[PDB]
C-alpha cells in the first residue's frame, strides 16, 4: 500500500533536506520491488532482499533525496566520503536497503538542472540521522575575515548541474533508502 | 518544601509477559527517597528534564506540554475538558486524539519523551488518611503511545482551600523489578541507593547472607 | 509552489532599484537560501546568504557593504535593495526557497524550488 508515492513522485529533496517519508500499518507487499527493469541497485544489509515479504517489522522509515554516479557508494554503512561526512549519515547498525536507481530522463533541463544542491563543506562531522539544514559560514583557514564572503569563508551549499551531455558517473541517481528496526 | 517519596512511581518498563521471575532493567526511573517539591500562583512553568513523576490526589483537569506556548511552537495541552479525555497538539492542527478519560484516590502519572514517542503512564490507587504520599508500592500500567514528537522541555498544569500536587524527576538508574505469579509487579529493590541495596543487585535476589 | 520575482528593468548606472522574491503556495517555514548571482555566460555565486532561524547577514566581497537583504515574514519574501549601481553587477539573479510541508517533527517532506530570473541591465 503505503509507497507507491515515494518511489514514483515527480520531484525529490536534495541532499541536505532529505526527505524522511514515514510510513505504516498496511502490507508491504515488496512484489513491485526487487524484480523492475528501472532499478540498478538494490543493496540490503543485515536483511537479505529475498525473504522480506514474509517478515513483519516496524516503524519502517523511507529517505529520499538526489545524488550523482560516483557518490552511490557512500551510502553504505561507513564509507567516509564527502556526502557521508557532513550530509547523510547510515549508522553503522543499518537494518536497511538503500534503492539506488537512474534517472537522466526526468532530472535533466537544457541548459542543466539547478534544483538539487549540496552541501560541500561544513565544520561538523554529523551524527547518524542527522539532518544539517542550517547555512552559516564556514571559515576555511584560522581566519577573522568573517563578512566578506570572497576567500578563506565558504557559503556552504552549492549546486549540482545536470546536463544530459554529461557521462554516467554524474547523472543524478535517484536513492531511497528504506529503514526499518524491530 | 520537599516531600519525601518513599517507594513509588515503577512503571512496566517493556510491553513483555514475565512471570516470577526477578528481571533487571535499566530505563529513567524514579529513585527511590527522592525530594518531590510539594505545591500547595500555584502553577510556575517547571522544565521537563527527560520525565517528570506527576502525583496528584475534581480540581485538576490538565497539563500543557510545550517550548515557550505561542502561536510560534506546536503546543500539547492534555486536558480532561469532556466526558472523555482529549489530546491537542496544535496551535494549524497536526494531530489530535480522543480516548476513555484519565479523571480519596491517588492520581498518579509518568511522564516521559524519547525518540518521537510520547509515553504516559497511570495509576489509580485509593488512600484516606494523608500521609501525603503513601509507602505502598503499587506499579504504573501504559496508556498510550503517541508518535508526535514535538521537542518538549516545558510543562504547566492546567487547574480550575489550596490543592496539592508533587512533581519529582526522573534519571537514569537501574532497578529489579520482582515479578508476581499472575504478572503483576509487586517490590521492587534501587541498584544505586544503598550499599545493602547494591548486593540486591548483583546476588539476583531479595535476600542477603 | 511558484515563485515570484519583481524589481527588473533597464535603469541607468548609479541609481537604485528594490529586489523581490515572492512566494505563494502551500508551506510551513520557508526557509531561505538567499539570492544567488550569475554573470552571463558564468556559475552562480552565493551573493547573499544566511537567512535561516539564527543567521547572519552573508554578502559576498564584489558588493560587500553595498547591498542589503531583509527578512519579511508578511508573505515569507525577501527585499533586496539596491545601492550605486554598476555594471560588474549585471546579471539574471535568483532567489532560492526551500520550501517545506512538514507538519510533523518526523516526515520532513521539503522539496527545493528556485525562480525565474530577473534581468538587471544598468550601465553608465
Ligand atoms: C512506478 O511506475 C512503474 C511503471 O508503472 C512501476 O513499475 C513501479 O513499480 C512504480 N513504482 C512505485 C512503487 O510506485
Ligand atoms: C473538549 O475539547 C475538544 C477539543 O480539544 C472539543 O472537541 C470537545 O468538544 C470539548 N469537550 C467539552 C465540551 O468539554
Ligand atoms: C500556521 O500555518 C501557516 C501556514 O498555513 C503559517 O503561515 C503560520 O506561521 C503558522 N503559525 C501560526 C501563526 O499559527
Ligand atoms: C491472581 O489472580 C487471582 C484472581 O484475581 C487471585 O485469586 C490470585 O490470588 C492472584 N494471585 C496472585 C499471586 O496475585
Amino acid at each position: 500500500c503505503p509507497f507507491g508515492e515515494v518511489f514514483n513522485a515527480t520531484r525529490f529533496a536534495s541532499v541536505y533536506a532529505w526527505n524522511r517519508k514515514r510510513i505504516s500499518n498496511c502490507v508491504a507487499d515488496y512484489s513491485v520491488l526487487y524484480n523492475s527493469a528501472s532499478f540498478s541497485t538494490f543493496k540490503c544489509y543485515g536483511v537479505s532482499p529475498t525473504k522480506l515479504n514474509d517478515l513483519c517489522f516496524t516503524n519502517v522509515y523511507a529517505d529520499s533525496f538526489v545524488i550523482r554516479g560516483d557518490e552511490v557508494r557512500q551510502i553504505a554503512p561507513g564509507q567516509t566520503g564527502k556526502i557521508a561526512d557532513y550530509n547523510y549519515k547510515l549508522p553503522d547498525d543499518f537494518t536497511g536497503c538503500v534503492i539506488a536507481w537512474n534517472s537522466n530522463n526526468l532530472d535533466s533541463k537544457v541548459g542543466g538542472n539547478y534544483n538539487y544542491l549540496y552541501r560541500l563543506f561544513r565544520k561538523s562531522n554529523l551524527k547518524p540521522f542527522e539532518r544539517d539544514i542550517s547555512t552559516e559560514i564556514y571559515q576555511a583557514g584560522s581566519t577573522p575575515c568573517n563578512g566578506v564572503e570572497g576567500f578563506n569563508c565558504y557559503f556552504p551549499l552549492q549546486s549540482y548541474g545536470f546536463q544530459p551531455t554529461n557521462g554516467v558517473g554524474y547523472q543524478p541517481y535517484r536513492v531511497v533508502v528504506l529503514s526499518f528496526e524491530l | 518544601a520537599y516531600t519525601n517519596s518513599f517507594t513509588r512511581g515503577v512503571y512496566y518498563p517493556d510491553k513483555v509477559f514475565r512471570s516470577s521471575v526477578l528481571h533487571s532493567t535499566q530505563d529513567l526511573f524514579l529513585p527511590f527517597f527522592s525530594n518531590v517539591t510539594w505545591f500547595h500562583f500555584d502553577n510556575p512553568v517547571l522544565p521537563f528534564n527527560d520525565g517528570v513523576y506527576f502525583a496528584s490526589t475534581n480540581i485538576i483537569r490538565g497539563w500543557i506540554f510545550g517550548t515557550t506556548l505561542d502561536s510560534k511552537t506546536q503546543s500539547l495541552l492534555i486536558v480532561n475538558n469532556a466526558t472523555n479525555v482529549v489530546i491537542k497538539v496544535c496551535e494549524n492542527c497536526t494531530f489530535e486524539y480522543v480516548s476513555q478519560p484519565f479523571l480519596k484516590n491517588l492520581r498518579e502519572f509518568v511522564f516521559k519523551n524519547i525518540d518521537g514517542y510520547f509515553k504516559i503512564y497511570s495509576k489509580h490507587t485509593p488512600i484516606n488518611l494523608v500521609r501525603d504520599l503513601p509507602q505502598g508500592f503499587s506499579a504504573l500500567e501504559p496508556l498510550v503511545d503517541l508518535p508526535i514528537g514535538i521537542n518538549i522541555t516545558r510543562f504547566q498544569t492546567l487547574l480550575a482551600g489550596a490543592a496539592a500536587y508533587y512533581v519529582g524527576y526522573l534519571q537514569p538508574r537501574t532497578f529489579l523489578l520482582k515479578y508476581n505469579e499472575n504478572g503483576t509487579i509487586t517490590d521492587a529493590v534501587d541498584c544505586a541507593l544503598d550499599p545493602l541495596s547494591e548486593t540486591k543487585c548483583t546476588l539476583k535476589s531479595f535476600t542477603v547472607e | 509552489v511558484q515563485l515570484v520575482e519583481s524589481g527588473g528593468g533597464s535603469v541607468q548606472a548609479g541609481g537604485s532599484l528594490r529586489l523581490s522574491c515572492a512566494a505563494s503556495g502551500k508551506f510551513s517555514h520557508l526557509v531561505f537560501l538567499g539570492w544567488f548571482r550569475q554573470a552571463p555566460g558564468k556559475e552562480r555565486e552565493g551573493v547573499a546568504a544566511g537567512l535561516g532561524a539564527y543567521e547572519s547577514g552573508y554578502y559576498a566581497d564584489s558588493v560587500k557593504g553595498r547591498f542589503t537583504v531583509s527578512l519579511d515574514n508578511a508573505e515569507n519574501t525577501v527585499y533586496l535593495q539596491m545601492n550605486s549601481l554598476k555594471p560588474e553587477d549585471t546579471a539574471l539573479y535568483y532567489c532560492a526557497a526551500l520550501v517545506v510541508l512538514s507538519r510533523d517533527n518526523t516526515e520532513f517532506i521539503a522539496h527545493n524550488y528556485w525562480g525565474q530570473g530577473t534581468q538587471v541591465t544598468v550601465s553608465s
